[PDB]
């Protein structure tokens, strides 16, 4: 952006995107993933179903909520967000920091995990191989960072 | 030195002011609730809300003993 | 491989002709020589046999 964008952006700490370097900010991705286990085999299926399930929504949950989005929920100075996602404004839009690794090191281990149960159906197998790779690495990555289609 | 102040006496004033161990498992009882109750966002939640949390964790401790 | 990145920070858009000429027309060169401290030393000069 020109100098006035950058400069209303500099001028004050994002609230939207600076609460992810605080206490507790990882073990909170770990603790809602735990949960999702114990709910689904609430619903009592299969073993391969539920962790199906929980791959599939921890990662569509993710990505609705760090990638879908535009803008502050609130006020900034003129908005000086408007077309960012929240995964952009991370650590002022720095790219390969240890949080962004950590955010990119979840879903594979993910489906590491889960791969064990539903290997033997392909097209469950398929299914979600391809919903991890296309719905989570690869709008992370840095060439796609301010990439609109 | 008086004043125009009105005083409020501590709840503990109050039982003493007002007098076995039935009532202590009711203020235990009450004492779990306390912290059910505030440590979940329901101050937030008008009542449909509040109400359909409440049904889904009865649920969630229902099927998790029948389950164990 | 993504655990061995180095961290860095996205390149700046580079400028472009009218930035250019703009800032080339607010450089200032000094003059070749100095021409305050001339006329206090130039009995030298004139006091050439």
């Amino acid at each position: 952006e020109t100098f006035e964008d950058e400069n209303d952006q500099q001028m004050l700490p994002n609230m939207a995107a600076t609460w992810v370097d605080q206490r507790g900010a990882w073990l909170i991705h770990i603790v809602v993933i735990v949960l999702l286990r114990l709910f689904y085999s609430l619903f009592g299926s299969t073993p391969k179903w539920t962790w199906t399930l929980t791959n599939m929504t921890y990662i569509i949950g993710f990505y609705i909520m760090f990638h879908l989005v535009k803008g502050t929920p609130f006020d900034f100075n003129g908005g000086a967000y408007d077309n960012l996602t929240m995964w952009e404004q991370i650590n002022d839009e720095t790219l390969y920091t240890p949080t962004r690794k950590f955010l990119l090191i979840v879903p594979i281990v993910l489906f590491l995990i889960s791969n064990q149960y539903y290997r033997n159906d392909m097209t469950l197998f398929l299914s979600n191989l391809a919903v991890t790779v296309l719905i989570g690495v690869v709008p992370k990555l840095g060439i796609t960072h301010r990439l609109r289609i | 030195h008086k004043s125009s102040m009105v005083y409020i006496p501590t709840t503990k004033e109050a039982k003493r002011r007002n007098g076995g161990i039935l009532n202590t498992i009711e203020e235990v009882v009450e004492k779990l609730y306390w912290t059910y109750y505030i440590h979940l966002p329901f101050y937030l939640m008008a009542s449909f809300d509040s109400f359909f949390l409440h049904v889904f964790f009865l649920t969630i401790f229902s099927l998790s003993f029948f389950g164990i | 491989i993504l655990l061995t990145r180095k961290s860095y920070k996205p390149p700046k858009r580079p400028l472009t002709e009218q930035e250019i000429d703009e800032l080339c027309d607010e450089w200032v060169p000094e003059p070749l020589v100095d021409p305050s401290a001339t006329d206090e030393q130039s009995w030298r000069v004139a006091k050439t046999p």
